[PDB]
């Protein structure tokens, strides 16, 4: 659709001012931040299932941080 | 108003031992409760209904620019001022505009310049709050007399012989006594606000249509919104935008309609209509069903004389019935219309029982049609009209035999769990112990866990159950199903539930 | 914020004949949120039209109309001697809620001429001081007329009261008082009471005149 | 049925009070918001505003706010139209309605017609007019009834106790130092006059005068 | 915006026919499938990072078919 | 210079001539006779079916959905050929110069 899927970046040449480029920075996080807002109670057992699993501490994080990121329209 | 060609028809077996029921119901589905002394009974909601409702706020979807202004400034001056910032009608925004000697300025590199257009809604969306007691239910309510293919779909005419009636019950009035007639009185005593939840959601205008919105969702909502009286909006610089500033230009140009993204974000959103009073399809509404006084007429009857003969031909109702349509030809009547349903002909023991309890002829007059319903068993059966020689029968087949309708039970009474909330166990009605348990270990179960994550769309909860089931394979003893609680059940159903 | 005017303010049609107000909106995409409003003076108005497809429930079906956005339309195809009165409009989306300059109905018949009678003050009022001539002005159509009061061949717009109704009932027609008060001894300093009506019908205006020395 | 009934017509003077009462049936009274819409003296209808009922929250339109309310009561169904330092050119007639939200409403208020002046009780001045030799046209006697500075009201205005409605056409009255001034003629054939009575009986009950005047020849 | 954070899904009571019902199967999966075709050189390296690293196996495919679905849209 | 046409997209539409043609169940497919202009957008589906509404049985139906396709606003795409491309080059040599 419309919606989804957009000409960003062009990403050829282009030093200009283009349609949306400001705005490219608040598609993802807060949409994603307004999603886990509306879902906290999802926020509490997500970063949960990092720790579960794999007992190598520092990248049962990337786990959470990356997977946190997955739920927000899927 | 009746359960007559319903999309979804449902049932209710009685085991009396009360005159008292707590049934939910829902504007597509019609009960249909069978009991003995009571007649059978239609129960299901017309649409719900909605008095007054408040202004809550609105939204401008659609903008256009005018009147832009943009005031040049040299650089090193600072902030640009333009006299356009007093009104609200005008956008103004800070900015820049890179200078030359060429340009209007002695220096180079940098500059100050503030743009400035009045802001114009060509079209705006408008929400509603809705108010606990202005929430209204019609709900129908039909008992099964002798009934035709006209009166039977007809609710006037049922109502001449009393065996229909509507009513609206609300906040104020949640009780409401109706009387049948001739097969005494019942009582409804209903929950109108909480049947719903009043406060859950809103109702926004999009367009001429007006759409169902959750009203935490309606203020999340980004797009430049409306106070409900008059005048000053807010993040209206959204619907517009900017561009490079070549000397004094620059272009403000604004979005165009956005009524489509609207639509666009309306995915579970249901289609309500309005007149003078807001029409809602799918109904939730907690009744309380009293039978007390409805009772049987008739004890001393007998049966009828004469031939009979089929006003409609016979057809199965999709819901495990069977229903026919008979005109009398004997001049005996008012008479007690015989009928059965059994499995052969040369036994004479019913085996079906009549959906329509007491099938009567109103009037001595003769090709009196009769609509009257029965339910028959599983297997091959016969619908018997009659004794004697003069009986007219039919030979009927019902597939549907308990090992699947088991099943129908079971499945469908976990979809009865599912989207009912903690409401599911009121088909536990006439309950305690078990159903009043069943229902309080999912109260807290639904008002905590599968509410706190919930939220997920379709595939959000769907995949991750998948990825919940392998927490099941990684475990211990004891600890197996620790893992498994949630993935099996309330998660991966519900996903199974809606496809698509 | 929104200004709302409804044309022709006044219509003169035989019934029968199809009537479509050209209307408007200026705050634009109102949706479709426009109604209609038919008022006899003196009276309460009745929705004709709510969602711009639909009548209401005691309005017959003979009342239409269609738009979107900026222009709305009420389709009278066949009007009627009921349909008699003063159309009114009114907007929703946003607020305050206001209505439009009205529009009347007017049923169409031939142009007719008023039959003017000035009557001299009653003996009753001279005793009493004033002395007011009255002009009656009736059965005469279309509502445009003028009355002039010429006192010794000189028009006086002083002590002037025009009384005039609506559009009849029976005839259809519209009907005018007009009345010059003066006082008893302005009455007897000037001689010739004359009131004449200027009329689409009668090219000249209708005199009728009286001097107190006259009977 | 839903019949929305108000307060009748209301003499008022200028610097008083005065509570516009709608009566309502039909329906539950706290279900619909109420619609009051002012007409003007040029006939113009000027939206007032609408109350919230529930809740009893008054909406106003701006034009008509901090001089005017809107209260209610519930249990008989009776919304009210409150205002205050009464203006002369507040005279009117006032509406309310039977809330549809934004398409409106389906039932129009009886109305309530107020009327801010300064004047005194009056009967009118009730002349018989005869016709000059200019006022014959046509084989009739036009004749006419001038009803002079009365207050309230209406007054009823017959000829022979209504037994000739034929030409008779009862013109209305407008303001003249708050008295009303109105005209009523009759059209009757030349034949008819002064050969048959012909008298123009005003009936003023607001003042309790009925006035009998019969026109005679010159 | 009104591209993302839809109604969907409403969720109380509502047997009926939504706004959009059957083309809400059709939002994330082909959009992120018209994405990783956009992007195969993407796929190629992307499930090569299940099986680097834990060693133990059907896990790491947990990994990849999560990580896959990552990278469309963030 | 000369840009050609490739194609366009309508992206704002409205709904004209809502027409729906009823069937009674085990009938199969239902036709309307819309079907035959492109201007009709037509499509199949289901009543379910009582002997209250039109047909003799039950929880079923067929029925051919029909509605004239009218576009309020479409969009419109361009294709650019390498010849008809050309680039203005402002070229300058710096003399004597003035700030004018």
């Amino acid at each position: 659709s419309v919606s989804v899927q957009t000409h960003g970046e062009s990403s050829l040449v282009n030093k200009t001012e283009t349609w949306l480029d400001s705005t490219k920075a608040t598609r993802y996080l807060m949409k994603t931040e307004n999603w886990i807002i509306r879902n906290p109670g999802y926020a509490f057992l997500a970063a949960v299932l990092g720790w579960m699993l794999g007992s190598n501490n520092g990248q049962r994080v990337v786990f959470t941080i990356l997977l946190l990121l997955v739920a927000p329209a899927y | 108003f009746n359960c007559l060609g319903m999309g979804n028809r449902d049932f209710i077996e009685g085991a009396s031992g009360a005159t008292w029921v707590d049934l939910v119901l829902e504007g597509d589905s019609c009960l249909t409760i069978m009991a003995n002394d009571k007649p059978t009974l239609d129960v299901r909601m017309i649409n719900i209904e909605a008095s007054q409702l408040a202004e809550v706020r609105s939204y401008c979807y659609h903008a256009s620019v005018t009147d832009i202004s943009t005031v040049a400034r040299c650089p090193m001056t600072g902030e640009a001022h333009n006299e356009k910032r007093a009104d609200s009608s005008y956008v103004c925004k800070q900015g820049f505009t890179d200078r030359g000697w060429g340009n209007g300025c002695g220096l180079f590199g940098k500059g100050s310049i503030d743009t400035c257009a009045k802001f114009s809604c060509t079209s705006k969306a408008i929400g509603r709050t809705i108010q606990p007691e202005n929430i209204k239910y019609e709900v129908g309510i039909f008992v099964h007399g002798t009934t035709t293919s006209e009166n039977h779909g007809n609710y006037s005419a049922q109502v001449g012989a009393s065996q229909a009636a509507k009513f609206t019950v609300t906040p104020n009035a949640p009780s409401i006594t109706l009387k049948l007639g001739d097969y005494g009185e019942v009582t409804l005593d209903c929950e109108p606000r909480s049947g719903l939840n009043t406060e859950a959601f809103y109702v926004m205008t999009v367009g001429s249509k007006s759409f169902l919105v959750h009203r935490e969702w309606f203020h999340d909502l980004a797009l430049p919104w409306t106070p409900p009286s008059s005048t000053a909006w807010r993040n209206r610089e959204l619907l517009m935008e900017f561009e490079e500033a070549h000397a004094t230009k620059q272009s403000v140009v604004a979005l165009g309609s956005q009524e489509g993204g609207l639509h666009q974000a309306l995915a579970g959103a249901i289609v309500v209509e309005y007149s003078s009073s807001v029409k809602l399809t799918s109904g939730h509404l907690k009744c309380r069903l009293k039978m007390d006084k409805l009772a049987l007429k008739g004890t001393t009857y007998g049966m009828c004389t004469g031939k009979f003969s089929f006003a409609k031909n016979p057809a199965d109702t999709g819901h495990g019935t069977v229903v026919i349509e008979l005109s009398y030809s004997g001049s005996d009547g008012p008479c007690k219309i015989p009928i059965v349903s059994v499995a052969s002909l040369n036994d004479m023991t019913p085996v079906g029982r009549l959906v329509t309890v007491n099938p009567f002829v109103a009037t001595s007059s003769a090709n009196s049609k009769v609509l009257v319903e029965m339910e028959p068993p599983f297997g091959d059966s016969y619908i018997v009209v009659g004794r004697g020689d003069k009986q007219i029968n039919h030979h009927w087949h019902k597939a549907g035999s308990t090992l699947g309708k088991a099943f129908l039970t079971t499945l469908k009474g976990a979809q009865r769990l599912a989207a009912l909330g903690d409401t599911a166990w009121d088909f536990g009605s006439i309950g305690g112990v078990f159903n009043s348990i069943g229902k309080a270990v999912h109260q807290v179960f639904g008002g905590a866990f599968r509410t706190l994550f919930g939220g997920m769309s379709w595939i959000t909860q769907g995949l991750m159950g998948a990825l919940l089931l392998w927490m099941g394979v990684n475990a211990r003893d004891r600890s197996i199903a620790l893992a498994f609680l949630a993935t099996g059940g309330v998660l991966l159903f519900l996903a199974t539930n809606v496809h698509a | 914020d929104i200004v709302l005017t409804q044309s022709p303010a006044s219509l003169a049609v035989s019934l029968g004949q199809r009537a479509t107000i050209s209307c408007r909106a200026s705050q634009s995409v109102s949706t479709s949120y426009m109604h209609w409003y038919q008022q006899k003076p003196g009276q309460p108005p009745r929705l004709l039209i709510y969602l711009v497809s639909n009548l209401e429930s005691g309005v017959p079906s003979r009342f239409s109309g269609s738009g979107s956005g900026t222009d709305f339309t009420l389709n009278i195809h066949p009007v009627e001697a009921e349909d008699e009165a003063t159309y009114y409009c009114q907007h929703i989306r946003e607020l305050t809620r206001s209505e439009a300059g009205p529009s009347w109905l007017e049923i169409k018949r031939a142009d007719a001429a008023p039959t003017v009678s000035i009557f001299p003050p009653s003996s009753e009022q001279l005793t009493s001081g004033g002395a007011s001539v009255v002009c009656f002005l009736n059965n005469f159509y279309p509502k445009d007329i003028n009355v002039k009061w010429k006192i010794d061949g000189s028009e006086r717009q002083n002590g002037v009261l025009n009384s005039w109704t609506d559009q009849d009932s029976k005839d259809s027609t519209y009907s005018m008082s007009s009345t010059l008060t003066l006082t008893k001894d302005e009455y007897e300093r000037h001689n010739s009471y004359t009131c004449e009506a200027t009329h689409k019908t009668s090219t000249s205006p209708i005199v009728k005149s009286f001097n107190r020395n006259e009977c | 049925q839903v019949q929305l009934m108000e307060s009748g017509p209301e003499l008022k003077k200028p610097g008083e009070t005065v509570k516009i009462s709608c009566t309502t049936s039909g329906y539950t009274f706290t279900d619909y918001a109420m619609h009051w819409v002012k007409q003007a003296p040029g006939k113009g209808l000027e939206w007032m505003g609408w109350i919230n009922t529930a809740t009893g929250e008054p909406t106003y339109a701006y034009d008509f706010k901090e001089r005017f309310g809107f209260s209610l009561e519930t249990s008989a169904s009776t919304a009210f139209l409150q205002i205050s330092n009464l203006k002369i050119e507040d005279t009117a007639t006032y509406f309310c309605a039977s809330d549809g939200r934004y398409w409106y409403f389906g039932v129009w208020g009886a109305g309530t017609s107020v009327t801010v002046s300064s004047p005194k009780t009056t009967p009118p001045s009730v002349y018989p007019l005869a016709p000059v030799c200019g006022d014959t046209t046509g084989s009739m006697v036009t004749l006419g009834c001038l009803v002079k500075g009365y207050f309230p009201e209406p007054v009823t205005v017959t000829w022979n106790s209504g037994s000739l409605s034929s030409g008779v056409h009862t013109f209305p009255a407008v303001l003249q130092s708050d008295l009303y001034t109105l005209s009523s003629s009759v059209t009757v054939p030349s034949s008819t006059w002064p050969s048959e009575t012909v008298t123009c009986n005003v009936a003023h009950p607001a003042s309790s005068t009925k006035v009998d005047k019969k026109i005679v020849p010159r």
